[PDB]
RNA sequence: GGUUGCGGCCAUAUCUACCAGAAAGCACCGUUUCCCGUCCGAUCAACUGUAGUUAAGCUGGUAAGAGCCUGACCGAGUAGUGUAGUGGGUGACCAUACGCGAAACUCAGGUGCUGCAAUCU
RNA sequence: GAGAACAGAAAUCUCCAGUAGAACAAAAGGGUAAAAGCCCCCUUGAUUUUGAUUUUCAGUGUGAAUACAAACCAUGAAAGU
RNA sequence: AAGCUCGUAUCAGUUUUAUGAGGUAAAGCGAAUGAUUAGAGGUUCCGGGGUCGAAAUGACCUUGACCUAUUCUCAAACUUUAAAUAUGUAAGAAGUCCUUGUUACUUAAUUGAACGUGGACAUUUGAAUGAAGAGCUUUUAGUGGGCCAUUUUUGGUAAGC
C-alpha cells in the first residue's frame, strides 16, 4: 500500500472484477518461462509451470488471483505484465495528471478501474 | 522546645586591618598572638588599590580565631571596653554580632613601646549544638528553621547574661 | 538619502536584527508605541478595534511613525487626548541594508551597511490596536482608515469581540468582573486563578470570596 | 578562509541533554561487550577521550575488538561509489547495545519455541512475519449509537 | 528567608544523583573502584567496603551489578561480643578484628580458607598475602574508604590490616599505618602490632587511673563493672582472633517476632496520607475560615 | 576569468551507474588491529586444538 | 513496615513553610594520652559509648504551595511539511488532492520506585 | 544580602543565599562542581620501540588525534590514572 | 573492450516491521541568554535635588537605580520543546540449541574469552516486491569551460545578475 502511495501520480488503479480479470487473463495473458513471454493458449503450459502450486488451468490462474490466497505471489509473478492499448473511448477527462478526485486519472479510482481497463483491453 | 539547643558562642575572630606590609604588620600580629595565645594568620590583598596604597597579594591584615572558654573571656574584656553597651546594629540578621575597639591596651595588656597601639575588630559568631551538620564531610546538611540563630534571639541572649544594653532601634 | 520602500517590501532575507554582530544600526524612526489615555483602567475602554495586515511584508519604521501620527492626531482632534488608547503592536526589529556605490568598485564585496529598520509582518498579524468607549466606534475606525494610506499593502480593519486589550469575549469579561475575579493594575489587570496558594489568593482578590454582592 | 576542523559543525551534536550534564552514570560502565555485538554510536562530549568523529554519530556497527576501556567497531562507510570498511576505537561512554538486535534474538528464541510445540503436535507452524493486512467485514450496530450527523461551519473571525 | 527561589531557577535546576545529595556516595571515586577492564568481561571487581558509624563498624564485600550492588559477605564490630570483644567496639583493635572476621568468613564460604592461612603469627609487619605456586590465586579485594580522610593511622586502615592478615589479597602500603614515621620513611611494626591489640587504649587506662581516679572511672566505667584489668586487654584481642579464625561462620540474631509482626506495628506510626477527595473538602472549608476581609 | 566553483550535480548519477554494491563479506574476517596478546594466545589455543584432533585419529 | 550500610534508575527524589516521629538504627553529643591535622580538636585524627538530647540532621504528613512527572477526541488534525496539477492571484501569497503531523495552551491525575546485605515492637 | 575601630564607592574579618550567573593561556563553540575550577603535597607518561586506526583522503602525503602491544617510570591506602 | 569463476544466487537509487541518530520548519519568551512597549506595587535604613526649625545623620516629596507580580513585541551567528523530507542498523545455515575439547590470554576458581569436536533442528528457514542472472579481473578513450526548470536557499534595489 505504501508503494502505491509513492507512485500514485503515475498510475491509475482500483478494485478489479471477475469479469475484468477473466478477460484480462484470457485475451492478454502471457506466461514467464525462461524469460520468454509465452501466451497462455493451452492449459498444459500453466500446469508445466504453475502445476506444482496446484493450478493446472487458466481459470486456476484466475481464481488464484481474484481470491489472492497462498501462491498468489508465484501465480501473479508468472503473469507477464499486461500490455493494454490506449483507452478506446478516451480517458473521459481533459487532463489525466491530476487525481481522480480532482478531475481525472491517477490515484485510486476504486471500482471504476474496470470501465477503464476494459477499454484499454 | 529548649533542651539541647542551648545557644552558644561558636567562635570569636579578632581582626586588625592594618593595611600595609612589614614591621607595622608583624607588630600588629604579635599583639594578636600575645593575646590569643594562638599563632595568627596574615591576609593578602585581593587586589591593588592605589589610593589606599596596597598592592595585590601584599600582606595587609591579620586575624585569629578563638573558640571555647578563652574566646568567651576575650569577648568580655572587649564588652568591658564598650561599657557593656552595643547598638541594635552590630547584630546581624543571621545571629552573629560584633564591635570594634580603638587601642588594645584597653583590654588588659601592658604597653610595650616596641609594639605600639592597635585597635581591632571583634566579630563573634553564634550557633547552637548540632552545627557540625553543616560542617562535616559526610552527609553535610542544613540546620532546621526552628533551630539556628537569629538577631532577635541572640540579642536577648546578649542582654540576659552580660547584663548588657543594646541601643537605638 | 532613503531609497523607496519598493526596494524593501518583501521578506527576502532571514531576520537581521541589531546584535553583537550587527552593532552600528541607526535608531528606529518610531519610538512611541502607546498613546492616548495609556494609563486608563481596563474598564474605561471596553471596545477594541484592530488594524490588521492581510499581506506578508515588511513595514518601515518610518511608515510606522507616519502612520502612528496620522492615527493619534485624527483621534485626538475628533474625540480628545483622553478618549482612546492607541497601541502600535509591531516593532521595527529587522535591519535593511544598502550596498551603496560611490572609477567605481563593482559587485565585489557587496555586503551592505545598515540602512534602516522594518517589521516583518504576517497574514492576519495585528498592526495597530485601539480601545475606546463604544460611542467612539466610528471615530476610531476612521483613525485607522486614515492610517491605512500610510502603509504598503492591503491591511484590514476589524471590530474585536474582546473587552479592550484583554482577551475574553465582552460577555465573558463581565461575568468575571462582577464576580470580583478581576483586579486593576498598571492600566492592565490581574486575574484570579484557582491554582496558587489559598492565603495570598484571598489577600489579592478579597472581593471574590466575600459577603458583598 | 574556510574552516574544517575535526569537531566543526558539532555545537549541538555534542551538547549534553537539558538537565543531564555532569557525571555519567555507572550503568554505562557496567555493560559488557563481546565481539559480534552490534553497538549504537552516540558521542558524549564530557568524555573527550575515545571520541567518535562526527561522521559516525548516529551510526550502528559491529564490535571487532574489545580492550581495557574501549571497543573497536566496524563501520561500513560510503565514499564515492562504494562502501569502505572503517575501524573505530571508541571508549564505552560513546557506545550502546543496539536494541533492534535484542528484538531479533528474542524473536529467534520465540521461533525455536513455537517450532517445538508444533513438532510436539506434528502440526504446521507459520513463522514468518506477515505485514499489516486489509480488514475483514464488520457489522457495527446502532444500539446507543444513532449516527450524529454533522455539517460544515460558518466563517467567523475571533480576533 | 526572602532569598526566594525564582521559579526560573527551580525549573532549570538539575538535581545531583540521590546519593550525592545525601553526601554518601563519592561517584567520582566509585566509578574507578567498580570499573572492570572490559576484556575481563564479567570479572567482578570486588570492594572492601569499610564504614564507621558512631557506635559500630561495618565491613562488607561488595560487587556491582547494573540493577544494584551485591554483597558476598558482611561482618560487623557488633558481632565481636560473640567472639569475646565486649567494649571498645569502634576502636582500632576492633577494626583489625572486624577486618579479620570478614576475611576468614568470606573466604571460608568461598572455599580458600584452608589454603591461604594468613599470618597467625602477627607481629604487625608489612606484607601482602602472596599466592601459593602450583595452586589457586588469593581472593583479591580492593579497599573502599568511601568518604574517610586518608590520615596516617586511621581506623579504616585497621580493618585493612585485619583483612590482609586474614589472607585476603588487598593491595596496600605501610605509610598510613600507625608506626609510620615520615622523617624515617619507615614503619615500626611494634607500634602497628600494639595497635592490633589495642595498645594505645590500654596504656591510656593505666596513665588515667593513676593520674585521675575520677575521670578514668567515668571513661572506663564498664571495664570496672566487668573487672577487665587494663593490661589484660591484649589477651582479649589475641584470644578473639582465636575464636574468630575458629568459627568465622556467620550466625544471624535470634529475632523475636516475625517480619510481618514487626511491620504491622513497626510503622503504623506511619502517617497515612489523604485522598484528593478529602483534600478538596479541606480546601473548600479553609476558605470560609479566611473569606471575609482580614 | 571567473568559473563555476563547485557542485555535486550529476555525482550520484555517476556513482550509481555500476556502483554502491555492498561491502564484501567473509566468515574468518581480517584480524587487523585486534589485541596482540589474545592473538598471541589465540595462536596457541589453535595449535593445541589442532593437535588434539589429529591425536583423535591415531 | 522502621532503620542502617553499598547501591540502580537520577526531582513523582528538588524547593518553601508548618507540624509529627513508637522501637531499633542513624545522629547530635562527652573526651584529647595515644597515631594524626589545624590560626582555631570547628573540620580532620584518635578515645569513651560512658554524662546528655530528639532540638537539629534524618523519616514521614500538611499546602486551591513554587518546581518536576503522567495523561487527554485540551487546544489542533491547527502550525510546519513530502508528493500533484497548463490550480486561483498583477504580485505578495492562497485554496484543493494523496499523505505525515507538532509546540505553546487548557484541564486532569501524581509527588519516588527499587536491588543486595544487616537489624528492630 | 545582613554585620565588624580608624575604613570612605573600593583594604581586611565573619555569617546567609548561590546549577555555575565564575574559572579553565588564546577566537568561538562544546565540556566540567567532594571538578576539568581554587590551595596544597609528590612528580617528569612532554619518556623508550616500532605497528594498527580516525579526520582531511586518491581512502597518497602532511598535521593533528584515538585504542592496544612491549619497556621504563610518576603518583596514590588503593582501585586506578 | 577483452573476457574469467560460477549459476540462483546474493543481489536493490523500494516498501514494511523493529530499533537508532539529528535541532532545521514550526513553536517559545507572565522559561535561560540577548532585545523591546507600557503602566502598577514595593523598596534605599546604603545615589541624589529641594520645601518644612540654616536645623537635621529627621519628616513627607518628585527623581534615578534596584526589587516584585503584570503587559506589547522579536533572533542566521538565542532556546526548554520540537516535526515533515531525508538518514544508520537489523529481519538467521556464516543460524539456533545441547554435550564437552584447546590455550602461554583472563579468572578467587575448568571461572571466562575466543576458536573447535560430537549430537539435534530444513513445509513459511524466519517480512514485502522485484531479479531482465550473480560474482570478479585487466585495460584503455573521451572528459576535467557547463547551462536550464520546480523546490530549498546566499549576496544584491534589481538583473535574461
Ligand atoms: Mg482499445
Ligand atoms: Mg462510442
Ligand atoms: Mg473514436
Ligand atoms: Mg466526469
Ligand atoms: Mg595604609
Ligand atoms: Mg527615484
Ligand atoms: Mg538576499
Ligand atoms: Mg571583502
Ligand atoms: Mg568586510
Ligand atoms: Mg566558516
Ligand atoms: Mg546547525
Ligand atoms: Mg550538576
Ligand atoms: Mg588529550
Ligand atoms: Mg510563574
Ligand atoms: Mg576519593
Ligand atoms: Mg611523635
Ligand atoms: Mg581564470
Ligand atoms: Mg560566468
Ligand atoms: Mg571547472
Ligand atoms: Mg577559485
Ligand atoms: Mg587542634
Ligand atoms: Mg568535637
Ligand atoms: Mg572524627
Ligand atoms: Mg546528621
Ligand atoms: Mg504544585
Ligand atoms: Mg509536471
Ligand atoms: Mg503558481
Ligand atoms: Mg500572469
Ligand atoms: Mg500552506
Ligand atoms: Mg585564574
Ligand atoms: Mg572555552
Ligand atoms: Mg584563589
Ligand atoms: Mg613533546
Ligand atoms: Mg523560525
Ligand atoms: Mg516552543
Ligand atoms: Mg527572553
Ligand atoms: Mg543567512
Ligand atoms: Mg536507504
Ligand atoms: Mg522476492
Ligand atoms: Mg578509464
Ligand atoms: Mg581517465
Ligand atoms: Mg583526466
Amino acid at each position: 500500500l505504501e508503494l502505491l502511495k509513492l507512485i500514485e501520480p503515475y498510475v491509475a488503479y482500483g478494485y478489479p472484477s471477475y469479469s475484468t480479470i477473466r478477460q484480462l487473463v484470457y485475451k492478454r495473458g502471457f506466461g514467464k518461462i525462461n524469460k520468454q513471454r509465452v501466451p497462455l493458449s493451452d492449459n498444459a503450459i500453466i500446469e508445466a509451470n504453475l502445476g506444482k502450486y496446484g493450478i493446472l488451468s487458466i481459470d486456476d490462474l484466475i481464481h488464484e488471483i481474484i481470491t489472492v490466497g497462498p501462491h498468489f505471489k508465484q501465480a501473479n509473478n508468472f503473469l507477464w505484465p499486461f500490455k493494454l492499448s490506449n483507452p478506446s473511448g478516451g480517458w473521459g477527462v481533459p487532463r489525466k495528471f491530476k487525481h481522480f478526485i480532482q478531475g481525472g486519472s491517477f490515484g485510486n479510482r476504486e471500482e471504476f478501474i474496470n470501465k477503464l481497463v476494459k477499454s484499454m483491453n | 522546645q529548649n533542651p539541647m539547643r542551648d545557644l552558644k558562642i561558636e567562635k570569636l575572630v579578632l581582626n586588625i586591618s592594618v593595611g600595609e606590609s612589614g614591621d607595622r604588620l608583624t607588630r600588629a600580629s604579635k599583639v594578636l598572638e600575645q593575646l590569643s595565645g594562638q599563632t595568627p594568620v596574615q591576609s593578602k590583598a585581593r587586589y591593588t588599590v592605589r589610593t589606599f596604597g596596597i598592592r595585590r597579594n601584599e600582606k595587609i591584615a591579620v586575624h585569629v580565631t578563638v573558640r571555647g572558654p578563652k574566646a568567651e573571656e576575650i569577648l568580655e574584656r572587649g564588652l568591658k571596653v564598650k561599657e557593656y553597651q552595643l547598638r541594635d546594629r552590630n547584630f546581624s540578621a543571621t545571629g552573629n554580632f560584633g564591635f570594634g575597639i580603638d587601642e588594645h591596651i584597653d583590654l588588659g595588656i601592658k604597653y610595650d613601646p616596641s609594639i605600639g597601639i592597635f585597635g581591632m575588630d571583634f566579630y563573634v559568631v553564634m550557633n547552637r549544638p548540632g552545627a557540625r551538620v553543616t560542617r562535616r564531610k559526610r552527609c553535610k546538611g542544613t540546620v532546621g528553621n526552628s533551630h539556628k540563630t537569629t538577631k532577635e534571639d541572640t540579642v536577648s541572649w546578649f542582654k540576659q547574661k552580660y547584663d548588657a544594653d543594646v541601643l537605638d532601634k | 538619502a532613503r531609497r523607496p520602500a519598493r526596494c524593501y517590501r518583501y521578506q527576502k532575507n532571514k531576520p537581521y536584527p541589531k546584535s553583537r554582530y550587527n552593532r552600528a544600526v541607526p535608531d528606529s524612526k518610531i519610538r512611541i508605541y502607546d498613546l492616548g489615555k495609556k494609563k486608563a483602567t481596563v474598564d474605561e475602554f471596553p471596545l477594541c478595534v484592530h488594524l490588521v495586515s492581510n499581506e506578508l511584508e515588511q513595514l518601515s519604521s518610518e511608515a510606522l511613525e507616519a502612520a502612528r501620527i496620522c492615527a493619534n492626531k485624527y483621534m485626538t482632534t475628533v474625540s480628545g487626548r483622553d478618549a482612546f488608547h492607541l497601541r502600535v503592536r509591531v516593532h521595527p526589529f529587522h535591519v535593511l541594508r544598502i550596498n551603496k556605490m560611490l572609477l567605481q568598485q563593482g559587485m565585489r564585496g557587496a555586503w551592505g551597511k545598515p540602512h534602516g529598520l522594518a517589521a516583518r509582518v504576517d497574514i492576519g498579524q495585528i498592526i495597530f490596536s485601539v480601545r475606546t468607549k463604544d460611542s467612539n466606534k466610528d471615530v476610531v475606525v476612521e483613525g485607522l482608515r486614515r492610517a491605512r494610506y500610510k502603509f504598503p499593502g492591503q491591511q484590514k480593519i476589524i471590530l474585536s469581540k474582546k473587552w479592550g486589550f484583554t482577551n475574553l469575549d465582552r460577555p465573558e469579561y463581565l461575568k468575571k468582573r462582577e464576580a470580583g475575579e478581576v483586579k486593576d493594575d498598571g492600566a492592565f489587570v490581574k486575574f484570579l486563578s484557582k491554582k496558587g496558594s489559598l492565603e495570598n489568593n484571598i489577600r489579592e482578590f478579597p472581593e471574590y470570596f466575600a459577603a458583598q454582592a | 578562509g574556510k574552516s574544517h576542523g575535526y569537531r566543526s559543525r558539532t555545537r549541538y551534536m555534542f551538547q549534553r541533554d537539558f538537565r543531564k550534564h555532569g557525571a555519567v552514570h555507572l550503568s554505562t560502565y557496567l555493560k559488557v561487550y563481546k565481539v559480534g555485538d552490534i553497538v549504537d554510536i552516540k558521542a558524549n562530549g564530557s568524555i573527550q577521550k575515545g571520541m567518535p568523529h562526527k561522521f559516525y554519530q548516529g551510526k550502528t556497527g559491529v564490535v571487532y575488538n574489545v580492550t581495557k576501556s574501549s571497543v573497536g567497531v566496524i563501520i561500513n562507510k560510503m565514499v564515492g561509489n562504494r562502501y569502505l570498511e572503517k575501524r573505530l576505537n571508541l571508549r564505552v561512554e560513546h557506545i550502546k547495545h543496539s536494541k533492534c538486535r535484542q528484538e531479533f534474538l528474542e524473536r529467534v528464541k520465540a521461533n525455536a519455541a513455537k517450532r517445538a510445540e508444533a513438532k510436539a503436535q506434528g502440526v504446521a507452524v507459520q513463522l514468518k512475519r506477515q505485514p499489516a493486512q486489509p480488514r475483514e467485514s464488520r457489522i457495527v450496530s446502532t444500539e446507543g449509537n444513532v449516527p450524529q450527523t454533522l455539517a460544515p461551519v460558518p466563517y467567523e473571525t475571533f480576533i | 528567608q526572602k532569598d526566594a527561589k525564582s521559579s526560573a531557577y527551580s525549573s532549570r535546576f538539575q538535581t545531583p544523583f540521590r546519593r550525592r545529595r545525601e553526601g554518601k556516595t563519592d561517584y567520582y571515586q566509585r566509578k574507578r573502584l567498580v570499573t572492570q577492564h572490559k576484556a575481563k568481561y564479567n570479572t567482578p571487581k570486588y570492594r572492601l567496603v569499610v564504614r564507621f558509624t558512631n557506635k559500630d563498624i561495618i565491613c562488607q564485600i561488595i560487587s556491582s551489578t547494573i540493577t544494584g550492588d551485591v554483597v558476598l559477605a558482611a561482618a560487623y564490630s557488633h558481632e565481636l561480643p560473640r567472639y569475646g570483644i565486649t567494649h571498645g567496639l569502634t576502636n582500632w583493635a576492633a577494626a583489625y578484628a572486624t577486618g579479620l572476621l570478614i576475611a576468614r568468613r568470606t573466604l571460608q564460604k568461598l572455599g580458600l580458607d584452608e589454603t591461604y592461612k594468613g599470618v597467625e603469627e602477627v607481629e604487625g609487619e608489612y606484607e601482602l598475602t602472596e599466592a601459593v605456586e602450583d595452586g589457586p590465586r588469593p581472593f583479591k579485594v580492593f579497599l573502599d574508604i568511601g568518604l574517610q580522610r586518608t590520615t596516617t593511622g586511621a581506623r579504616v586502615f585497621g580493618a585493612l590490616k585485619g583483612a590482609s592478615d586474614g589472607g585476603l589479597y588487598v593491595p596496600h602500603s605501610e605509610n598510613r599505618f600507625p608506626g609510620w614515621d615520615f622523617e624515617t620513611e619507615e614503619i615500626d611494626p611494634e607500634l602497628l602490632r600494639s595497635y592490633i591489640f589495642g595498645g594505645h587504649v590500654s596504656q591510656y587506662m593505666e596513665e588515667l587511673a593513676d593520674d585521675d581516679e575520677e575521670r578514668f572511672s567515668e571513661l572506663f566505667k564498664g571495664y570496672l563493672a566487668d573487672d577487665i584489668d587494663a593490661d589484660s586487654l591484649e589477651d582479649i584481642y589475641t584470644s578473639a582472633h582465636e575464636a574468630i579464625r575458629a568459627d568465622p561462620a556467620f550466625k544471624p540474631t535470634e529475632k523475636k517476632f516475625t517480619k510481618e509482626q514487626y511491620a504491622a506495628e513497626s510503622k503504623k506510626y506511619r502517617q497515612t496520607k489523604l485522598s484528593k477527595e478529602e483534600r478538596a473538602a479541606r480546601v473548600a472549608a479553609k476558605i470560609a475560615a479566611l473569606a471575609g476581609q482580614q | 576569468a571567473k568559473s563555476k566553483n563547485h557542485t555535486a550535480h550529476n555525482q550520484t548519477r555517476k556513482a550509481h551507474r555500476n556502483g554502491i554494491k555492498k561491502p564484501k563479506t567473509y566468515k574468518y574476517p581480517s584480524l587487523k588491529g585486534v589485541d596482540p596478546k589474545f592473538r598471541r594466545n589465540h595462536k596457541h589455543a589453535l595449535h593445541g586444538t589442532a593437535k588434539a584432533l589429529a591425536a583423535a585419529k591415531k
